[PDB]
């Protein structure tokens, strides 16, 4: 799939629950003195748009694919897809903005887990979860993909169950 | 209070140089980046110069109070009484500076861990201690430490 | 080019006593503006901000803000270009033709070139006020043999993602019940932050006449004012009559923020620089008009149609 | 360039043309002007 | 400044084209006093006079007179400073960016700074507008994960020491309930000697549907606007709507001796001289504002609730 | 000091700031003078 997504006939339709856009911008807050980093990304693979991902070093350069919390090197942020170009937040840095998940149904305060496919889960489905996130609101459906309002903030010393 | 306001009759004499530094209203770090990251965020209790935890729930946003373990967030370097907040370095963030210490056990090279009151206590592990437990006043032990992260 | 065009020189002395299309009552002044083009498309982008998280409160020293974010909507709108052609007499044969005060052939139905010009260009702003008011372009009273156009030009009555409403026939003649449609469109209407603004009513005769019947000392259209002024912060609410509809109501706010016009500015008729002569007297004329240009946001316009069977 | 203006005197068809796009929304201004509701 | 400051000489050039915020309608003209705080408290003082005894009359000699005493009251306001942080294009790169009609990446959701501030500031002057008509600050249509504000900050509908009404989930739809309330509640309200003042009401879009309903030709609106000139010496009585409220009735004087509001003159939304700069084409910009400032005296808002469960 | 003037040349930030408060001011005089409930 793609962000931006189209000529429409009529212009769709208060300032309250205007963020719920799969194009909004990622940074619920953000900061200066957060570093960023470009890197490609596989155009036929897998879209790495809000999903963590990983460094896989090819043999002619460093591409980005999605990947789980074990093995994460950040969250993509943005895409620029006419040159194909992942923007990464390392892990290193704080987070704080909408990531893309898969269960519909996830409520605030809830621990969450990145899977493979570097989707937002919940983290009682039994691998044990490296990475602290929890979840800064309900889960919400655009109409089909899920979102959901989440903290990253580092490594957990020891993983958890 | 970090600053306790009170009205004084005579001027305290301070002209010494050295030993002037280790007190509960020195707010900040000892060494600080222009490229920290520092967040405010409403606070309940008094989580001054400890570590802080992210609580989260008519609904209200999460606030800040004092912890540590497995859900230790950040440490508070300043506070604000009047709006009610708190600066907060995240955990991803290294700091250096004088921290809230649960007694005076600890000394120079112990590992020390944040407990739930949000105090460093000798053993993951997340500061060294710099120098020796000092005694501000009365059971308040501040010490210098290098926080790390978490193991 | 006056000293050389005499057909341009009497459109510019006559092109006064062209009367007004009656289509400027239907929107506000400031909902209208014109575009420079002839046929095609054209895309136009709005854009809107949106906030991210609450606000940022400024105490001591901090780096983390919140952030307002942007987005953006592209909509086509498309032009298309007509022709009409017309006969006139010459310019060299009026004074063979200059009758006791008035000018022109009474068997054979031949006029001044102004004169045609005049009467050619009131029957085109006729046809453009239809194809305005209903969207479709048709010169018989059933309102059939329609010309094909073009998608993404709609009038008010065919604009596509609006609240529709249909009266069946059983209850053609039922006030109450065409009322009650009437308010289940009014309440699924959404007006959002530009509720407070003007609206506009553009009725039948028929249903005018329904309309000023007593209400089962109250009349349906006060009734029917008081409901729109409801919902439009107790704004005006104008009532207009239009032949050109047929057991049709329509509801629409005079805002420009969610319904604009943007016509070409050469939508009304314009004389064409090709005159066909030949040996005789007679010659034709060709005058040109554009169409289309109407946009409206979605779930603002309510459409009510009265089934007859 | 309008039609309204006695003064005026086009040169070409072009013009011509443009005077009259002028004349008209000059029109449609005055008759929103002299509107009365 | 506008020499070395493009984004000074943009916000001067653009500042003309933000509309005047909504809250205006619900204060007189003389309501309003602006001072002169970003952040902290101000304490205002208010004097009165009142007589000790019976007037002296003076015949013949006397030196015993009667007295006038005086008193004061101080009462503590708070204001906070809050801040934005959007993104926007460069002054030195707009060039490259500037398309046919438009300026700006479609695809990025990329805007000049001046569209960019426009957009902000007018999302930034709703905010303020929700904050003053309620008293609590959210962007969630649930109203949930509110920002905690400092005491002494109250809205219209969140004002302590004044007069609240509940009417029952049970009697959601009894207009005849819902006007024994209001009823109540005025007849509670105390105005004092300044009576004599125009009144206005504000309700949601729901009680606006509700009050154009028959009493039971006459219309609870008109039976509202009636018992509230009773009380008011008859003066003006104004109905307002707002999609900010749900199922809330507010009902207040429009006099500047029982309710005031002393805004901060930096409480629009205002640029920071403070501009992220990089060695890409993107723009990072700050937007401050101040919120707080409103003042009532005693038992002198109506603030009536329709319970929904 | 205000932005309407058109003689008026902001010499810094803070009255730049200032010019903006007293527009913003006036701007708020205009709408109730013009306002007609």
């Amino acid at each position: 799939y793609s962000k931006s997504m189209i000529e429409n006939k009529v212009f769709s339709s208060c300032f309250k629950s205007k963020n719920e856009r799969v194009d909004a911008y990622s940074f619920a807050c953000s900061s200066y003195t957060d570093k960023i980093e470009e890197y490609l990304y596989d155009p036929a693979n897998s879209f790495p748009y809000k999903r963590g991902v990983k460094l896989v070093p090819k043999e002619n350069s460093i591409y980005v694919e999605v990947g789980a919390d074990t093995d994460m090197y950040g969250i993509c942020v943005d895409v620029c897809e006419f040159s194909c170009t992942a923007y990464v937040l390392p892990i290193t840095n704080n987070f704080e903005g909408y990531l893309v998940t898969r269960n519909p149904s996830i409520k605030i305060g809830e621990i969450l887990d990145i899977n493979n496919n570097g989707v937002i889960i919940k983290a009682g489905g039994g691998p044990p979860t490296a990475i602290n996130i929890y979840a800064l609101s309900d889960s919400f459906t655009i109409n089909s993909i899920n979102l959901i309002k989440v903290a990253i903030f580092g490594n957990r010393g020891l993983e958890k169950t | 209070m970090k600053n306790p306001q009170h009205d004084a009759s005579l001027l305290s004499n301070s002209n010494e140089f050295r030993d002037k530094n280790v007190e509960f209203f020195a707010s900040g770090g000892t060494r600080t980046s222009k490229f920290d990251k520092l967040e405010n965020h409403p606070f309940l209790g008094y989580p001054y110069k400890r570590g802080v935890k992210r609580v989260i729930q008519s609904h209200y946003e999460p606030h800040v109070e004092a912890g540590g373990g497995e859900d230790l967030y950040g440490i508070c370097i300043d506070i604000d009484e009047f709006s009610k907040t708190a600066t907060i370095v995240p955990i991803t963030n290294n700091f250096e500076g004088y921290l809230v210490a649960k007694d005076s056990t600890v000394k120079v090279k112990d590992k020390l861990i944040f407990n739930k009151d949000g105090a460093l206590e000798k053993v993951t592990i997340n500061a060294t201690a710099l120098t020796d437990a000092k005694q501000i006043s009365n059971e308040v032990y501040l010490v210098k430490v290098a926080v790390f992260g978490n193991k | 080019l006056f000293d050389e065009n005499y057909y341009a020189k009497a459109v510019a002395n006559i092109i006064g006593e062209v009367k007004d299309p009656i289509m400027y009552k239907w929107f506000s002044p400031d909902q209208i503006e014109d575009v420079d083009l002839q046929m095609g498309y054209q895309k136009t982008v709005k854009w809107d901000a949106f906030l991210n998280a609450n606000p940022t409160t400024i105490a001591n020293e901090v780096n983390t803000i919140s952030t307002i974010g942007f987005s953006s909507e592209v909509v086509r709108l498309n032009y298309l270009k007509l022709q009409y052609k017309f006969r006139h007499l010459k310019q060299t044969s009026e004074k063979f033709y200059t009758s006791d005060s008035y000018i022109g052939d009474i068997n054979n139905n031949l006029l001044p070139f102004a004169q045609a010009y005049k009467l050619a260009s009131s029957e085109i702003i006729k046809l453009i006020n239809h194809f305005v008011l209903t969207g479709t372009v048709s010169i018989q009273k059933d309102g059939k043999n329609q010309k094909r156009l073009l998608p993404n030009m709609y009038g008010l009555l065919n604009m596509p993602e609006q609240i529709k409403e249909e009266v069946a026939s059983g209850d053609k003649d039922k006030m109450d019940k065409i009322f009650e449609k009437i308010e289940a469109g009014l309440s699924k209407l959404e007006l959002g932050d530009e509720f407070s603004t003007p609206m506009m009513v553009i009725v039948d005769p028929a249903t005018s006449l329904k309309l000023v019947k007593p209400y089962a000392c109250e009349k349906w259209e006060d009734v029917l004012i008081q409901t729109i002024k409801a919902i439009n912060n107790r704004e005006d609410v104008y009532i207009e009559t239009s032949n050109l509809l047929k057991h049709k109501i329509l509801i629409y706010p005079l805002n420009s923020e969610l319904i604009k016009f943007k016509p070409s500015k050469y939508m009304l008729p314009t004389p064409n620089e090709q005159v066909d002569k030949d040996s005789t007297d007679v010659a034709h004329s060709y005058i040109d008009f554009v169409l289309g240009g109407l946009l409206a946001t979605r779930k603002t316009i309510l459409q009510v149609n009265i089934k007859q069977s | 360039a309008s039609l309204l203006d006695s003064n005026f005197v086009p040169i070409n068809f072009t013009e011509f043309v443009q005077a009259i796009s002028n004349t008209y929304k000059q029109r449609r201004i005055q008759f929103y002007e002299n509107l009365k509701r």
